[PDB]
């Protein structure tokens, strides 16, 4: 229940703003910034702010602070969804989120505020339907948003029907600085590029556990993912009753549904670390890293980024497999390697120097992570069945999927 | 050799604090790479781009050596930059000045006066309980030559060594006296401000 | 004498900074910013003395960029001022038409002009011809 | 500049008209006051390009406060605007004739308002019910007068599922601002036409939806395992708030559900897939994730008890999202976890937040107190953190070691001897106060303690009051305990409290301790050196009928806050 | 890439070499440093902080940074380790009291894994009068035989008549440059 | 701008 | 070809399941 939403910029200037019901005053946006500062500088800075009171929720965007002025006990969770539906519309209509595009496109901006919500109260939230409304180069509002079919516009034709799916797997490790696994859960993601003609209703199946259960056929490879979101077009009713994933799929890019499961795996890449820092005289980087995914699977772009010393000088690496390259802005040597096959074991030898004077004071010991990503991996192990591809003219889709596996929370806790 | 001048420059092209962080990181990291080979073609480039660092407000722990060794050279801009360096960067506490007393010492008998001078200026400003004890005889020397531009150099650096040890102003009081016929302002300002202090 | 005189732009950047007393860099960095959001918080009719730690807190902008200086309270008020004004006139007088853009590019010879006006925090230089002159003839050494 | 704005403004030209109005929305966004001009784009509003009228409606609304004079010239053109053919016209005119903040405005908007309270066209609807709402909130007399309660309430019960769900949420919004004198509440029927449109309400109708139902108090159990059942798929949705909605909606409904029943076990199966899911929401919705998580771990803390591994915070988590994960694992801490939770606590402590390593020593100490499974661990931990040689780390240390003295000081001789000599030379009040009271209380393992507390007595008269009393408490425990080698201590902490000492509270300790002395120092050990009884730890939990009442609050800026609606709300 | 530049520098020497100047306080060190830059005795005071020179022989630049012996110079000598590829270490064969405290700081200053590429160069000070010991006992009494993987070489070097610096200066050639 | 304007003006 | 894994045909359904 946020008095007025407004954009933020680095400098504390507001680049836009509406109010949506009036009973916050437009100044208290300037005592925003000076509570902003006293908070980063005392540690008590918080996206929720709090203006006597009035409650200042502000998300920090890519250039400008997203302040969402409220007065009385609003749903935080509620302003938190509206603040994240107008920064994908944004995205999908401006493809540059700084300063550039916020004074460019102003009368279209003004006119998408206004129409998002009133009174505090959002009604529009879908970018195709708003842009089939407001666009910045009016007719009658869409009869989507009125039906109950919101996210699948009738009427769509196209020459072919082609959908473009995404196996993204997301493998987070939590290893600590003892070599063991802490957290270790691996997130799915199902996103689906459809682009046909009409507004098709998916019958999505896959070789879920549970269902693979229900069916009696709780023998092969289900995978079996701890927590499944839908996405807004599929249908909660029928995944509650009987497991069926049916729902009208989006114009475009969208995610269907988004599995969440522990892993009790082994890690796909096995990194250990030596630290043979002399006492301000030299350092010693004895990386070496253990590939544990099959050796059928290679890891592509693979970055392994070992945190160096903040005040290290004249460095040398003595590696085998992968070129390693020291980045001052980021204070640590990265193990980038183009192509990882499994079972591939790559050892590294670092070698610098330390300055005479010792540091004032500590700088931490932050953990090491990865950026592998492996395709045409299935490490979870779940296989789709079937996609139920039905529409009311009836035609032959040609749908297609592409299993992606890359490296998410793998962060190995220092020495 | 990045200039100084280069690095305002690249500072001021920087608009977000990460970025400017990151760049200052990088302008030292590649400072420390060119002073861990002993460079000293470009050590006044270096310098000064890790004093507008430091005044920037990052850390210069790693460029505390360089400072010393183009201290003890013997180019006139290094003997410069070397010199700011210990007044900026150099404190009683941070006891790196400790190595500077010879220095000094060997500064204080130069016959250049733009190097005693900056070298008074610099003990004056960064006046240590210890260094005045080992230096204050040297203080005490210059206070009777007849040099007006180093006359009020000599008293500074006398009601330093005062201030900061109270018990060596004993050997002030002959130095000092008769001299309220200097005819040039500065060395009677110093002087009277030599006999306010003590 | 001054303890610390530090020369700090309108929008919170310093442009100048020389301290005659010993502290710690956190310290120092505190210090400095807290002279820096009282200056910033400070109207136009506070008759540019604050007495802040027991340090006579002179600030005297003359320009976007501003200057403090912090003197023990053993002297005259007005002293601070006319020597501040003289340092001002002198650094213009060396560098001709001084701007915010060529301080930070000068940043080493306004520092070579101070060290060589006042150090220790006391007043060295007395005329405004000598220390030019004394300036000029350094700076053609090399 | 405005004199050239104002005669553009007044041309007969299209393109300079729509060339100043953007000028004019320029200068008011860059912050221009724009306000003065507000009465001469008054005769160039009624035009037929819909991007004029946009601009001229913004204008309008936001030079209306400044300028309510002026605006007593748009309610022709408000009027004639309200039955354009155009949908997208109707509702701008809505909108903004329930934004302009004119008393006298919303007096003639009335019929207006009416006549598109029956609006066929969905989005119609909805401006409309948006336009009551805003009339009810600025006047709600106004709002009664016209009968537009019976309006909203009708169109619950109507199509366009996403306005009914519009005009849902500005009843129940009205209802927020009411007395609650003649509430809008809903017989079984009416929760079941809501639940029924609930699966195809939008996004933003969902949370509507669901928000009546958390004011509804189910009164039998197959109407509550409908409702759970009912529920059960909103746990399934991508929306974040749409999610913690449902689960409030559940918490709520769970109050009058059988434990007997299955219902209850099913739900609290299926909440942990969804707190964990809502666990890896975004940095923003996770503080209000573990805010809603804490306010629910009070009520049914067996939801979450194999939930301990994503309670760990990670390296790139924020400061806020690292302090809530810290403050669940301390109100989800157990011994099955026990040893996970030392272990990141002691990973934990290498951190370079001073303030997230002080709050990790207090979760340790927590940890340590409330378990005494671990007490062994816990002392080891924070002797391994005092050793490591950290002021801070050593002053947390030293402070857990009193609290666990003063708590489970039986087994705690063992340490006596180490913390004797573990650096004291720390000034620190909190530390040096409790480094007093342990010597003082534990004045047996160790052979040194007048030594120790000698050099503490050199500035005990101008040391603090607090710890000036903690030291007289030390040499007096002492005298009392070994007199022969404390017997001029005593009269010297008397002397210099009693004569030196000007505190009131300090010199009233201090003449009670000389009395007791020199009255029957036999009686002092029974009397000072006494056996104290258990300490009563403070209890985190909130009081029962705060956790029943932020059961219902789930997801507002009171639950994040952790207080009461009405003690936040201005 | 090409190195006819590098060879072309080499013909006529572009090799340089470093050297370090460590040792007890009144060792003549200071002295040896003068002696090896100038060649005459200048009296100088006590190094407070230390003396930098480069010596220039049989085209070699072998720069030498001389440290005292001072207890607050002591310490200090790890600065001067940095960038460092020589050592010279000055003895006082006159002070027996001062002898066991510059083997002492010897040990210490040889127990740095920073200094380990350098090799061992031990001047055999005092030598003007007969309380001086000879290359053998000096050398036994510092315990040069047991410092493993270390060039250790014995030289005498008198500050007032200057023998044996060409000698110790020949060794650390050697030991430095293994050219022809 | 603002930073290139003298500071004394003279 | 693509990196992150070809794309590859999709069925209607499971037609072991009858
Ligand atoms: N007369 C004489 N003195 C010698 C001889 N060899 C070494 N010395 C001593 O070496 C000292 C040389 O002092 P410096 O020139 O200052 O150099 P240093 O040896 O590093 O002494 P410090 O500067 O105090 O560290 C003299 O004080 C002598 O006492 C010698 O052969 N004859
Ligand atoms: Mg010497």
């Amino acid at each position: 229940s946020a008095s007025a939403v407004y954009v933020l910029d680095l400098k504390g200037k507001v680049l836009i703003c509406r109010n949506y019901r009036g009973d916050v005053d437009m100044s208290e946006v300037e005592h925003f910034m000076p509570i902003l500062m006293e908070k980063e500088e005392e540690g008590m800075l918080s996206p929720i702010l709090a203006h006597g009171g009035v409650r200042f929720m502000w998300i920090k965007h890519n250039n400008l602070y997203l302040v969402a002025t409220s007065k009385k006990n609003a749903c935080v969770s509620l302003v938190f969804s509206f603040l994240y539906k107008v920064v994908q519309v944004f995205s999908e209509y401006f493809k540059e989120l700084e300063e550039e595009s916020i004074r460019d496109n102003f009368v279209i901006i003004y006119e998408l505020l206004d129409e998002l919500m009133d009174f505090g109260y959002p009604q529009t939230t879908d970018s195709k339907i708003l842009q089939e409304y407001i666009t910045q180069e009016a007719p009658r509002p869409p009869a989507t948003v009125t039906n109950a079919v919101s996210w699948r516009s009738e009427g769509i034709k196209y020459r072919k029907n082609e959908v473009f799916l995404d196996v993204i797997e997301a493998v987070n490790l939590l290893v600590s600085a003892n070599g063991n696994v802490l957290r270790s859960e691996i997130v799915g993601s199902i996103k689906m590029r459809v682009f046909l003609s009409g507004m098709p209703e998916l019958r999505l199946g896959l070789n879920d556990k549970v269902l693979f259960d229900n069916t009696g056929r709780g023998k092969s490879k289900s995978v079996e993912l701890e927590d499944v979101k839908f996405h807004q077009c599929v249908r909660l009713s029928r995944f509650e009753n009987d497991r069926t994933i049916s729902f009208i799929p989006p114009d475009g890019e969208f995610e269907l549904m988004s599995y969440r499961l522990n892993t009790h795996v082994k890690p796909l890449i096995w990194i250990e670390s030596v630290i043979e820092k002399h006492s301000h005289s030299r350092i010693e980087y004895m990386v070496k890293a253990k590939s544990q995914f099959k050796r059928r699977s290679t890891a592509n772009n693979v970055e392994i980024h070992i945190p160096v010393p903040n005040d290290a000088d004249s460095p040398k690496f003595k590696t085998t497999v992968g070129s390693v390259k020291w980045v001052p802005e980021n204070s640590e040597i990265v193990w980038s390697v183009k192509s990882f096959p499994g079972g591939k074991e790559y050892l590294m030898r670092a070698h610098f120097g330390l300055p005479s004077v010792e540091a004032e004071d500590k700088e931490g010991k932050p953990p090491i992570s990865v950026k592998f990503e492996i395709p045409y991996f299935t490490t979870s192990g779940i296989q789709v069945r079937y996609l139920k591809i039905i529409e009311k003219s009836g035609y032959q889709a040609l749908p297609w999927v592409r299993y992606i596996t890359q490296n998410g929370d793998y962060q190995l806790r220092t020495q | 050799p990045i200039r100084l001048r280069e690095l305002i420059r690249t500072i001021r092209t920087a608009r977000t604090q990460a970025e400017e962080r990151e760049m200052i990181q990088k302008e030292c990291a590649a400072i420390r790479s060119s002073f861990r080979e002993e460079d000293n073609t470009y050590r006044c480039r270096n310098v000064a781009k890790l004093l507008y660092m430091h005044m920037l407000g990052y850390p210069a722990h790693f460029g505390q050596l360089e400072c010393l060794k183009l201290i003890a050279s013997q180019k006139f801009t290094d003997k410069r930059i070397g010199y700011l360096g210990a007044m900026l960067l150099l404190d009683e506490r941070q006891d790196v000045h400790l190595l500077m007393t010879n220095c000094i010492k060997n500064d204080l008998n130069h016959s250049t006066q733009f190097v005693q001078g900056l070298a008074l200026c610099t003990l004056g400003c960064m006046g240590s309980s210890e260094m005045c004890r080992d230096l204050a005889g040297e203080v005490e020397k210059l206070l009777k030559t007849s040099n007006s531009y180093l006359r009020k150099k000599a008293a500074l650096c006398a009601v330093h060594v005062i201030r900061k040890v109270p018990e060596l102003m004993e050997m002030f009081l002959p130095a000092t006296k008769n001299l309220l016929n200097e005819k040039n302002h500065g060395v009677l300002h110093t002087s009277v401000v030599l006999l306010t202090e003590m | 004498m001054i303890h610390f005189i530090l020369l700090f732009s309108r929008q919170g950047k310093l442009r100048l900074q020389k301290w005659y007393i010993t502290l710690p860099d956190k310290e120092r960095k505190k210090i400095t910013r807290e002279i820096v959001q009282i200056i910033l918080s400070r109207g136009h009719r506070t008759s540019s003395f604050v007495d802040w730690k027991e340090l006579k807190l002179v600030y005297k902008r003359y320009a976007s960029l501003y200057f403090c200086c912090a003197i023990e309270n053993q002297d005259n008020e007005l002293l601070t001022l006319e020597i501040v004004h003289r340092y001002v006139e002198l650094l213009d007088k060396y560098f001709g038409n001084v701007c915010e853009l060529d301080i930070i590019f000068n940043f080493e010879k306004a520092y070579f002009i101070l060290d060589e006006f006042i150090i220790g925090g006391e007043i060295q230089e007395t005329s405004k011809k000598i220390a030019v002159k004394a300036i000029e003839d350094s700076d053609m050494l090399q | 500049e405005i004199f050239e704005l104002k005669a553009e403004l007044n041309s007969d030209k299209k393109e300079k008209k729509k060339e100043a109005v953007k000028k004019v929305i320029a200068s008011m966004t860059v912050g221009k006051d724009v306000s003065a001009l507000f009465p001469d784009v008054v005769n160039c509003m009624q035009t037929d390009n819909l991007e004029l009228k946009k601009l001229v409606y913004l204008y309008l609304m936001n030079y209306a406060k400044s300028q309510p004079d002026m605006a007593i010239m748009a309610v022709n053109t408000f009027v004639k605007d309200c039955e354009d053919p155009n949908p997208l016209i109707r509702a701008l005119a809505v909108r903004t004739m329930g934004c302009i903040r004119v008393d006298k405005i919303t007096e003639y908007l009335c019929e207006p308002l009416r006549k598109c309270l029956k609006d066929e066209d969905p989005y119609v609807r909805k401006t409309a019910a948006v336009c009551v709402a805003k009339l009810h909130d600025i006047n709600a007399q106004l709002v009664e007068d016209q009968g537009f309660l019976d309006t909203l309430k009708d169109l619950i019960s109507d199509s366009n599922p996403m306005v009914v769900a519009n005009a849902v949420a500005a009843l129940s919004e009205i209802a927020e601002s009411h007395p609650s004198s003649n509430l809008l509440d809903l017989n079984p029927q009416s929760i079941n036409k809501l639940l029924t449109a609930l699966n195809e309400c939008t996004e933003w109708g969902q949370i509507f939806i669901l928000d009546c139902l958390a004011n509804y108090m189910p009164k039998d159990d197959r109407e509550a395992q409908s409702i759970c059942e009912r529920v059960t798929p909103r746990l399934s949705h991508a929306n974040s708030a749409v999610v913690l909605s449902a689960v409030k909606v559940l918490m709520k409904f769970m109050e009058m559900l059988s434990k007997d029943l299955d219902y209850y076990g099913t739900l609290l199966k299926k909440l942990a897939p969804p707190l964990v899911t809502l666990l890896s929401a975004e940095p923003e919705l996770q503080y209000v994730a573990l805010r809603n998580i804490n306010l629910i771990v009070q009520k049914r803390p067996e939801i979450l008890k194999h939930e301990m591994k994503v309670f760990f915070v990670k390296y790139n988590d924020p400061i806020y999202v690292k302090l809530e994960k810290l403050d669940i694992m301390i109100r989800l801490a157990s011994q099955a976890n026990i040893a996970q939770v030392l272990a990141e606590l002691r990973e934990y402590a290498t951190e370079v937040d001073v303030d997230f390593v002080r709050k990790a020593v207090r979760a340790i100490g927590r940890c340590a107190i409330k378990v005494e499974q671990s007490a062994e661990r816990c002392v080891s931990t924070l002797l391994d953190l005092i050793q490591t040689k950290v002021n801070y780390v050593v002053q947390e240390a030293i402070v857990v070691i009193k609290d666990i003295f003063r708590k489970y000081p039986n087994k705690y001789e063992s340490v006596i001897a180490t913390l004797c000599e573990n650096l004291d030379s720390l000034d620190e009040p909190e530390a040096r106060a409790a480094m007093i009271w342990i010597v003082g209380e534990y004045a047996e393992r160790i052979d040194n303690a007048d030594e120790l507390l000698e050099s503490f007595l050199e500035g005990f008269h101008d040391k603090s009051t607090q710890v000036q009393l903690q030291l007289l408490t030390a040499i007096v425990k002492l005298f009392l305990k070994k007199p022969t080698e404390t017997q001029e201590l005593v009269q010297q902490v008397l002397s210099l409290a009693t004569q030196d000492s000007d505190n009131p509270d300090l010199r009233d300790r201090g003449y009670i301790y000389w009395r007791l002395l020199s009255t029957d120092p036999v009686a002092a050990k029974e009397v000072v050196l006494a056996e104290k009884p258990l300490i009563s730890e403070e209890t985190d939990l909130i009081e029962p009928t705060l956790l029943d009442e932020l059961i219902c609050y789930i997801g507002t800026l009171a639950s994040v806050y952790h207080k009461p609606p009405s003690a936040f709300v201005e | 890439g090409n190195i006819f530049a590098n060879l072309f520098k080499g013909l006529f020497g572009k090799k340089e070499m470093r050297i370090l100047m460590v040792g007890l306080d009144a060792a003549g060190k200071t002295t040896i440093l003068y002696k090896l830059k100038l060649g005459e005795i200048v009296t100088t005071i006590p190094t407070i902080g230390f003396n930098v020179e480069t010596v220039e022989y049989k085209n070699i630049s072998f720069t030498v940074w001389d440290v005292g012996g001072q207890d607050k110079i002591r310490p200090l000598w790890r600065h001067y380790f940095q960038n460092t590829q020589g050592l010279i270490f000055v003895v006082d064969s006159n002070d027996r009291e001062r002898v066991n405290e510059a083997r002492e700081e010897l040990m210490r200053m040889l127990a740095e894994d920073e200094l380990r590429d350098a090799v061992l160069l031990v001047f055999a000070n005092k030598q003007d009068l007969p309380n001086a010991m000879n290359a053998a006992e000096i050398t036994d009494k510092l315990g040069l035989h047991s410092l493993r993987h270390r060039n250790w070489y014995i030289q005498a070097t008198c500050a007032t008549s200057g023998d044996g610096l060409y000698e110790g200066l020949d060794w650390l050639s050697n030991q430095l440059r293994n050219q022809k | 701008k603002g930073e290139n304007t003298s500071l004394l003006h003279p | 070809d693509r990196k992150g894994g070809s794309y590859s045909q999709a069925a209607g359904s499971d037609s072991a399941q009858s």
